[PDB]
């Protein structure tokens, strides 16, 4: 909807 | 291991998704769904914790962002996620256009902006690379000095 958030770990 | 979280206006994870095979364990244990995004995010870096992904070595984690001064909002729950944990951090805003080329190649927001930038100076970055190399790895590789840096 308001906002995307990809996270990344090893 | 790469996670895609999707948020509404006050920041509550309204949809997560395993951007690899290897998000799937994390993902069911954390349920991050429907949480805080700085609660969903610092469970997920606790369970990466003790899975072993997270260690003293490789202690960085990879942030991206993409809106639809909103995303400064959500800049600081990034921020405040790391420090928290005690583990560095990058955080690559990004938009909805790179977003869709990502998706279209399955790359994470983060690593495909890192992987477009190491081609555009010049580093050697395959799109193996780009996908598999560990995080405190491919920063090293792409941040050399020959492009601009802000804060």
């Amino acid at each position: 909807e308001y906002a995307y958030i990809d996270v990344d770990i090893n | 291991p790469s996670i895609g979280l999707v948020i509404d206006k006050k920041e509550k994870v309204i949809d997560a998704k395993p951007l690899n095979n290897d998000a799937k364990p994390i993902l069911d244990e954390a349920a991050p769904k429907d949480m805080p995004l700085y609660d969903a995010l610092s469970k997920i870096l606790d369970i990466s914790k003790k899975n072993g992904y997270i260690n003293s070595a490789d202690n960085i984690v990879l942030f991206s962002a993409s809106i639809n001064k909103g995303i400064q909002e959500i800049i600081s729950t990034l921020k405040d996620v790391a420090k928290d944990a005690g583990v560095k951090f990058e955080i690559i805003p990004s938009t909805e256009e790179d977003r869709q080329k990502a998706l279209d190649q399955n790359l994470s927001m983060g690593r495909y902006a890192i992987y477009v930038k190491a081609v555009e100076e010049g580093v050697n970055l395959n799109l193996e690379d780009a996908r598999n190399l560990s995080v405190s790895e491919i920063l090293g590789k792409v941040n050399i000095g020959k492009f601009a840096i802000s804060d």
